[PDB]
């Protein structure tokens, strides 16, 4: 974890973990709030 | 069309003879040692 | 430094023949002859393409370009501890000795050679092309 | 043919001569660096123009500089 | 000569990659006749990958 | 001293490159050897005369072919149902289906149908018979002969003009604005009034009756007495048929605006007044600069005096007069920048406001005439920017331009390139993301989920022009604005009737697809401007290579060292932006041809539903309109579009052939030609034949130019064919 | 293989497939060809009458050709095809 | 506005709702009514009917194509088409731009500044990704204090 | 329609123009 977490903090893994979370969030926004063309707020 | 036979003359000269005039005279000119 | 004279009696390396050798530029313009002294019978990579058995004594190799002489020459200067020289042979019979000019290779400095093509300024102090319009001189040769 | 020019920013690191494949460059004595030598191009008519010397020059900006000018059978690299 | 060894200088040379960049002086040559005696080391490489370059004292200022 | 004789360094080249580069350095006169100022300007002056002679000898043969092999009289009898014939075809390779299929327009043999709009032009201007066009062809043969005589004359040492005459910018501007732009538009007005208006009204006015046919009922009396409104008294009515005396008026200079209701074209009385206005204003504007008479301006002191005192522009324009006057590339770049912005103003104003009779009805001719001036303008504008780059290498002096606006462009050039880069990236992500989003929503069965943005700014400008379709009702669409009440008795009864019509192309109804392709257009102009401003401002040097000015303009590279310096030159930025002008004008003319190809057959809803996503562009425009294009010749037979079906395939050859020069690079072909040289030098019966030029591969700049020119020829021939086969085979 | 006495033999100047036979025809065949091809010898003269003779011989049969010989002089033999929109 | 009817009273927008359910109802005819693929099309129909009843209730403008068009001029009726989600976007996009700018300042004053960009220091990153919440007050605060922009004497500039 | 003799007038005037184009190209050479 002095070097395992260093590998986990690298540029491709952190891009995979962020965009996995980012596309995971935007899909789950698009399930409970789908077809969103106009922001009502 | 007034004169139908000048199509039959100028298109063979400007299409065949004139490139054969121009490219042969240029190839002499571009390969002159001078 | 007295330039070495091409002997024209030393023989060639044992080579089976290549199609990368002397074309008609050798016959009408120039060809290059590289001469070197060998310790023993070795095998070297031909710069025209292929492999030849080089002799145990002096060797003579006919090449078409000056770049083929350095590509061969730097090959037998790093892989082998062989000093080499080459020449420039013209079709009229004149042999022009080319390298090394002072007898010592140009990587090492000699006091006999002089500075030519050397600018006392840098690149940033070269003149603009707009103030050198319509002249034989250019931005770097003055 | 090609005009190879050496500038006074040279440190005499010799690697422009070592990268030269047609024996253009040579190291002449000089008084403007620690190595006390600068490059020169006496056989600049033998220059192909490959700029291997410019790729091997560590000086920023380059001390050896090759300007592609009139090209002959030396600087075209032909064998025919 | 030179500003100082181990000092921070800014390059005024127009054609260098490190123009208007912070550099660290590692060596100044005190031999006369040397055109570019001050050796400046940079934290960033150029396109050739090197960080060591020689400049004159007229092309550097202390920053 | 071999060919080329102007460059000594290429004459000693023993290779084929000497043959090639001498063609391509032929007109780069300032790069020649033993070359001076006087020879530069005199050779450029005689080259201008040769260019004028070529243009007039071109027009003479485009008039001679209409007068000789074209049915100009038959098109004058019925301009709606007769195809205009360009010239006859004499092809020895035609079979009998090709002779029987290319015979159009009631001709005696196979002929080419003219899509250049020369019949509409010559009809509107006053030419009616074939004898008038023949007399015009002989007259312009004489004019081109006179320009050849004048070009030869100014190279003779008695009539050689000095560089001080050439750099006389004040006299050149006064005699250009007064003479070229003023007395020629007043000459025009004299034609349009004497000839073209009575030929629109049936009167045959020629040179034999020029001094007898009075253009007005009271001619030159009300002109010199001040009452000019007599020349706008009785205009042509809406019942006027073009070329006939019935329904016509007597007024020669009207101000009606809008369109002639039968031709859907501009009124010759309005274009006559238009030319009397751009003739009075150009002769008055030509008395501006100081030449010989004490009064006038010195432009050097105008540019010196135009410095803002806050120092935001530095020294302002001080030193710019000598900068333009000494640099021919600055003047040529300014001339090509203005010429591109007016060749595009030509293209935008001859489709929406058709100036020639029966040009609006002929659809494929209008399509050709828009695509012509938008491609000629996207090569003229790129030539302007390329000449700005050539100015910055071989003509810009930083000592003479010290802290002026032109030097300050180099001072903040990274800001300009980075902000053009931001604008191009913004337009690209947004336009591509919205088109790809609308593609996904039409793919996913939901057309309603598109992001469709109504272009309300340009719709507001259309409602500001007088379009009552959107209902903004601000000015010229509302009666409460002072601009409307100042215009409603003067020009707006013609203009509002022309702009409220939905069949014409005057300010068309735009939608979300128009918004999206206008951002495609802004992407194209912004990215082409990005590459070209980047080439022009990094012309002298950059952080990768500071001595780009000392390597010339069109140098190939600087070697594989320092990471790699491929396409580093400013010519290579011009090279990369020729692809961007081709893509830009391809998008522009795709939008034009599909907005009009749906307007002309009526269903504008096809464009209004399908242009918002790229599968509509691929399917309903590129695939749907190409139905009768590629069926121009079949195994079953061949149609009249067959030459347009071959020229389409021909474009796909040449364009793809350019890829051979743009992808594969030199040293592969150099080793290939080395093997070929060995093979020729060792083959029995063929070794006897020698070359004098050593066979080499195409050099690197030449390779990029040849691939670029092939790319451009294929690109202009694929679209010239598709555009002149998907409108002329399915008229409408 | 370098000699310095014969520069052509050490550079590739070899007649690889040549022959040194002086003659193999007879005098009757040789005198016929030089008589007939005697006005075709000079390059400047032969280039003049080949251009001028070649321009006439393509303009003759380009113009004296018939309908069956070439289809472009045959002309149309059917009704013309009317385009769309009445054009 | 701009010649566009509202989508709640647009006959073309109601036509697209009618022909979308009818396309999905005909897809439902070849399945069993209690089957698993028929539940997906039944959820598709309720997703479609939720979508069309959401577009008409937001005051969307529908053209002659029956499609909702966005007015991006800044209309008081049309704020949620461009202005409201644009300000929502620029806050999020400025959050990305502020925590990437503040990370580079935090790693430029380090021992090896290039190893902290291939290997992103997550405790250093996550302590400023929270700090990107209040970024208009920190960007214009750095703009007013002069810390946002760098003076041109310390900026690498290519020669003329 | 134009006549036969008018084609002869055009071809001579183009040949005169072709001579004057040849004369300028000789002067542009020198
Ligand atoms: C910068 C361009 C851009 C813009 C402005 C939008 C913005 C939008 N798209 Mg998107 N889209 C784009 C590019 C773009 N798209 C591209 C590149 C793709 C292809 C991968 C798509 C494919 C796509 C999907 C499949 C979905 C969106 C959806 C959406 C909405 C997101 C709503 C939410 O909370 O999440 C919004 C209207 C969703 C939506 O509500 O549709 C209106 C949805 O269905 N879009
Ligand atoms: C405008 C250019 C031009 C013109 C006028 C022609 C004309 C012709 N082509 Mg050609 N061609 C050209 C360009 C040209 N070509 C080019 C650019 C391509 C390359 C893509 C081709 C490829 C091509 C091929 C592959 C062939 C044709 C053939 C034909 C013939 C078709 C008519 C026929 O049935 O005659 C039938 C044939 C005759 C009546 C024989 C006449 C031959 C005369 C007598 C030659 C006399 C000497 C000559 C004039 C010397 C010229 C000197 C010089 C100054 C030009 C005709 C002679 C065909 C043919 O038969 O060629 C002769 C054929 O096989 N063409
Ligand atoms: C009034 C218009 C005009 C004028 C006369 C100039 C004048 C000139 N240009 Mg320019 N230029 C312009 C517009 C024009 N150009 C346009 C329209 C383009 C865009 C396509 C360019 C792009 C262009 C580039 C970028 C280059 C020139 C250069 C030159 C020189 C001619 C080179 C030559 O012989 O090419 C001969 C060209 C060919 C034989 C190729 C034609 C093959 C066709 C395309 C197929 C000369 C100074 C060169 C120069 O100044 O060198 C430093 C240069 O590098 N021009
Ligand atoms: C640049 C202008 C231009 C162009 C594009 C053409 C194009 C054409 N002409 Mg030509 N023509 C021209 C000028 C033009 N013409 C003028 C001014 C005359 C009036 C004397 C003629 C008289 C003429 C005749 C009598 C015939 C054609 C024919 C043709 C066709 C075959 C080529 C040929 O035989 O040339 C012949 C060319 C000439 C006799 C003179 C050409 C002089 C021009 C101005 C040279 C321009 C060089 C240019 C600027 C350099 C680039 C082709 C469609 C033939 C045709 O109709 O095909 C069916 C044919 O029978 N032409
Ligand atoms: C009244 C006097 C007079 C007039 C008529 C001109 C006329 C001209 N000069 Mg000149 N000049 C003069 C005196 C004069 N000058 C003086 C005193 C100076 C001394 C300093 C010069 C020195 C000068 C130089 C050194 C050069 C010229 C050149 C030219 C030509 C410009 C290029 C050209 O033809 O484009 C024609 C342009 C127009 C007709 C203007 C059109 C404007 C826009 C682009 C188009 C708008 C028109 C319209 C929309 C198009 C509709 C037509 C369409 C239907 C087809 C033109 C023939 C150049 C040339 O070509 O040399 C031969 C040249 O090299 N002149
Ligand atoms: C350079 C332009 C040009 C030239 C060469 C002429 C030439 C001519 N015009 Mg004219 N015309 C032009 C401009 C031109 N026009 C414009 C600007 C107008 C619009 C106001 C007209 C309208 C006009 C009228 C209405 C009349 C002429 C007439 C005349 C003729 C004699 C003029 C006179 O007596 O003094 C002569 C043929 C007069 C005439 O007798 O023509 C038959 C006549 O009364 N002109
Ligand atoms: C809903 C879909 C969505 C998506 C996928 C995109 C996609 C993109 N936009 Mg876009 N855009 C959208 C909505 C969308 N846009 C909306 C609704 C607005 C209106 C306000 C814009 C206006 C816009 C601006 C103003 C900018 C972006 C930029 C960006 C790009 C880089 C942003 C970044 O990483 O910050 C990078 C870090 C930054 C600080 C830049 C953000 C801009 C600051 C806040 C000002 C990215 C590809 C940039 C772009 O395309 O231009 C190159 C950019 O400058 N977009
Ligand atoms: C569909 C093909 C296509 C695409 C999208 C690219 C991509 C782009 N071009 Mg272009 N271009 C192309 C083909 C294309 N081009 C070809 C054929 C050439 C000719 C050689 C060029 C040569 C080239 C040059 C010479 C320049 C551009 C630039 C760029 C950028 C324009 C700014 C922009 O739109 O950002 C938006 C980005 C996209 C639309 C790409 C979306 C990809 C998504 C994000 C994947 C997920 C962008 C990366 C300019 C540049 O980079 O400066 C900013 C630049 O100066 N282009
Ligand atoms: C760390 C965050 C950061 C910041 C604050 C910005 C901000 C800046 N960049 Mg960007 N950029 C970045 C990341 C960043 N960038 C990275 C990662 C790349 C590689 C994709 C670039 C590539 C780049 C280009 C190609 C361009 C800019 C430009 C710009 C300016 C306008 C924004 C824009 O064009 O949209 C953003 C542009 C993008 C291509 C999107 C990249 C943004 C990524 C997604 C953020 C990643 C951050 C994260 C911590 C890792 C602005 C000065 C433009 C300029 O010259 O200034 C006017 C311009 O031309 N940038
Ligand atoms: C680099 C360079 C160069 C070049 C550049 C270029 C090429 C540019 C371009 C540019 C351009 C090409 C531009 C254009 C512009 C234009 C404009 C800017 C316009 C505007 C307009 C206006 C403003 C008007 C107004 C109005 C309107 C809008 C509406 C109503 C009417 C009116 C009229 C009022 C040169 C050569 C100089 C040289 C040096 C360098
Ligand atoms: S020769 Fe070609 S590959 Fe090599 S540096 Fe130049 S452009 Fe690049």
């Amino acid at each position: 974890m002095q070097d395992v977490k260093t590998y986990l903090s690298t540029a491709p893994v952190l891009a995979t973990l962020w965009f996995g979370f980012l596309a995971g969030l935007l899909i789950e926004i698009n399930r409970f709030f789908p077809d969103a063309l106009v922001l009502p707020l | 069309m007034t004169a139908s036979y000048l199509p039959s003359i100028f298109v063979p000269l400007i299409g065949l003879v004139f490139p054969a005039i121009t490219m042969a005279s240029l190839f002499i000119y571009i390969e002159q040692d001078e | 430094f007295t330039p070495p004279t091409l002997n024209a009696d030393t023989p060639a390396p044992i080579f089976g023949g290549s199609t990368g050798g002397l074309l008609r530029k050798a016959q009408v313009e120039e060809f290059y002859v590289i001469t070197w002294e060998s310790p023993k019978e070795q095998i070297f990579e031909m710069p025209t393409g292929g492999a030849a058995i080089m002799r145990s004594g002096p060797n003579l190799l006919k090449l078409a370009r000056k770049e083929q002489c350095l590509a061969l020459g730097a090959r037998l200067r790093t892989k082998f501890k062989i000093q080499y020289q080459f020449y420039r042979v013209f079709p009229n019979g004149e042999v022009q000795y080319l390298h090394p000019k002072d007898g010592v290779y140009p990587e090492k400095v000699n006091a006999g050679r002089t500075a030519v093509g050397v600018n006392n300024r840098s690149i940033g102090q070269n003149a603009n092309p707009a103030e050198l319009k319509f002249a034989h001189k250019q931005a770097y040769d003055l | 043919a090609h005009s190879v020019k050496i500038y006074d920013t040279c440190i005499g690191c010799t690697q422009c001569v070592r990268a030269c494949p047609t024996d253009v460059l040579e190291m002449v004595p000089w008084d403007g660096c620690k190595a006390s030598q600068i490059a020169s191009a006496p056989r600049t008519e033998d220059c192909v123009g490959c700029k291997r010397c410019e790729s091997a020059c560590p000086t920023d900006f380059l001390s050896v500089r090759v300007y592609l000018g009139a090209e002959t059978t030396r600087s075209m690299g032909l064998a025919y | 000569i030179g500003p100082k060894r181990g000092s921070i200088v800014k390059v005024l040379r127009r054609e260098s990659y490190w123009f208007n960049d912070t550099g660290k002086v590692v060596a100044v040559d005190q031999a006369p006749g040397v055109r570019y005696p001050v050796v400046v080391r940079f934290d960033k490489v150029n396109y050739a990958g090197v960080s060591t370059n020689n400049y004159s004292p007229d092309e550097l200022e202390q920053s | 001293s071999r060919f080329p004789k102007f460059s000594r360094g290429l004459s000693q080249d023993p290779t084929t490159r000497r043959i090639w580069f001498g063609i391509a350095t032929a007109h780069d006169f300032e790069s020649h050897d033993d070359m001076t100022e006087e020879r530069l300007y005199q050779k450029i002056f005689a080259s201008h005369f040769g260019q004028l002679a070529i243009i007039f000898l071109w027009t003479s043969g485009n008039l001679f072919h209409v007068a000789w092999q074209g049915n100009f009289e038959a098109w004058g009898q019925d301009p709606l149902h007769v195809r205009p014939i360009a010239h006859a075809i004499w092809d020895p390779h035609f079979g009998q289906p090709a002779v029987e299929a290319f015979t159009r327009g009631g001709a005696s043999g196979p002929v080419n149908i003219a899509y250049s709009g020369v019949y509409q032009w010559w009809y509107t201007i006053g030419l009616r018979t074939n004898q008038d066009l023949y007399g015009g062809s002989i007259f312009l043969l004489f004019v081109s002969a006179l320009f050849l005589i004048a070009g030869w004359l100014h190279l003779q040492p008695k009539w050689k003009p000095s560089v001080s005459w050439f750099k006389n910018a004040e006299s050149r501007l006064n005699h250009h604005l007064s003479g070229l732009f003023g007395v020629s538009s007043l000459a025009w007005t004299g034609h349009l009034v004497h000839v073209a208006i009575p030929e629109s009204r049936g009167e045959h006015v020629r040179w034999n009756n020029l001094l007898t046919a009075l253009p007005h009922p009271q001619g030159l009396g009300p002109f010199f007495a001040g009452q000019w409104n007599v020349y706008a008294q009785n205009p042509d009515s809406n019942s006027h048929l073009f070329g006939t005396s019935e329904g016509a008026g007597t007024a020669i200079l009207t101000f009606l605006g809008g369109f002639h209701p039968q031709t859907q074209s501009l009124w010759l009385t309005d274009m006559a007044h238009h030319h009397l206005a751009i003739a009075v204003i150009f002769i008055i504007a030509g008395h501006m600069y100081r030449t010989n008479f004490g009064i006038g301006h010195s432009m050097k002191e105008i540019l010196e005096a135009h410095t803002p005192p806050g120092g935001r522009l530095g020294r302002g324009h001080k030193g710019l007069y000598d900068t333009i006057n000494n640099s021919l590339h600055f003047q040529l770049g300014l001339a090509l920048a203005s010429l591109g912005v007016i060749t595009s103003l030509v293209a935008q104003h001859m489709y929406s406001l058709p100036p020639y009779a029966f040009l609006a009805q002929d659809f494929t001719t209008q399509a050709a005439l828009y695509t012509h001036h938008q491609y000629i303008a996207g090569f003229i504008m790129t030539g302007a920017f390329a000449h700005g780059a050539i100015f910055f290498i071989r003509d810009y002096n930083p000592e003479q331009n010290k802290d002026n606006v032109l030097a300050r462009m180099l001072e903040h050039k990274e800001a300009i390139i980075s902000h053009l880069s931001w604008a191009s990236l913004f337009l690209g992500f947004h336009t591509l993301g919205l088109y790809v989003h609308n593609d996904v929503m039409l793919a996913f069965g939901t057309p309603e989920k598109q992001i469709l943005i109504e272009p309300v700014f340009a719709q507001w400008i259309q409602s500001a022009h007088g379009k009552a379709l959107y209902g903004f009702d601000v000015l010229l669409s509302s009666a409460d604005s002072p601009a409307f009440n100042a215009g409603q008795t003067l020009w707006l009864p013609g203009w509002l009737d022309a702009i409220n019509n939905n069949s014409n192309s005057l300010f068309l109804t735009i939608g979300p697809g128009d918004f999206l392709v206008h951002h495609a257009i802004a992407l194209g102009l912004h990215t082409t401007t990005l590459i070209l401003v980047k080439g022009a401002l990094d012309a002298r040097g950059s952080k990768l290579m500071p001595d780009k000015k000392e390597f010339g303009y069109s140098f190939p590279c600087d070697g594989p060292g320092r990471g790699g310096t491929c396409d580093i030159s400013a010519w290579d930025a011009f090279y990369l932006a020729v692809f961007w002008m081709l893509n830009t004008i391809g998008w522009v003319t795709f939008y034009w041809h599909w907005k009009h190809i749906t307007l002309w057959q009526g269903n504008v809803a096809q464009f209004n539903e399908s242009s918002t996503y790229l599968m509509g562009w691929l399917r309903d425009y590129l695939w749907l309109n190409s139905s009768q294009l590629i069926n121009g010749y079949n195994p079953f037979g061949m149609n009249s579009l067959s030459v347009w079906a071959w020229m389409f395939l021909f474009g796909h050859l040449v364009w793809a052939t350019g890829f051979m020069f743009l992808i594969s690079w030199r040293g592969y072909w150099q080793e290939l030609i080395e093997t070929l040289a060995w093979a020729h030098e060792r083959t029995p019966l063929a070794n006897l034949v020698r070359w004098k030029d050593k066979p080499v591969a195409l050099s690197i700049v030449q390779a990029r130019l040849v691939g670029l020119a092939h790319f451009s020829v294929g690109y202009i021939f694929t679209y010239a064919a598709f555009l002149i086969a998907s409108t002329s085979g399915k008229f409408g | 293989y370098f000699d310095l006495g014969e520069i052509d033999n050490t550079t590739g100047n070899w007649d690889l497939y040549g022959n040194d036979d002086p003659n193999r025809y007879n005098g009757f065949q040789n005198k016929f060809f030089e008589t007939f091809a005697g006005a075709f010898t000079k390059r400047g003269l032969l280039l003049k009458f080949l251009v001028l003779g070649g321009a006439t011989t393509i303009g003759y049969l380009g113009s004296t050709s018939s309908g069956d010989l070439l289809a472009i002089k045959n002309g149309p033999k059917q009704a013309p095809i009317m385009g769309p929109r009445g054009r | 506005v701009a010649g566009l009817t509202p989508c709640k009273e647009s006959k073309g927008f109601a036509k697209r709702q009618k022909q979308e359910i009818k396309k999905l109802e005909g897809r439902l005819k070849l399945y069993a009514p209690d089957s698993a693929p028929a539940l997906a099309i039944n959820a598709t129909i309720e997703k479609t009917k939720r979508r069309f009843e959401f577009y008409g209730n937001q005051g969307l403008l529908c053209g002659t194509d029956g499609l909702p068009h966005l007015i991006v001029d800044g209309d008081q009726a049309h704020l949620g088409e461009f202005v409201y989600p644009g300000l929502v976007f620029l806050y999020i996009a400025g959050w990305i731009g502020w925590v990437g700018r503040a990370y580079l300042i935090d790693v430029r004053t380090s021992k090896k500044p290039t190893e902290k960009e291939i290997i992103i220091d997550v405790p250093l990153a996550l302590r400023i990704m929270s700090k990107g919440l209040t970024w208009p007050v920190a960007a214009i605060g750095e703009l007013r204090s002069g810390k946002l922009v760098e003076k041109s004497s310390n900026i690498t500039v290519s020669p003329r | 329609s134009i006549s036969d003799s008018q084609i002869i007038v055009a071809l001579v005037s183009a040949f005169i123009t072709g001579i004057l184009a040849l004369r300028l190209g000789k002067s542009l050479y020198q």
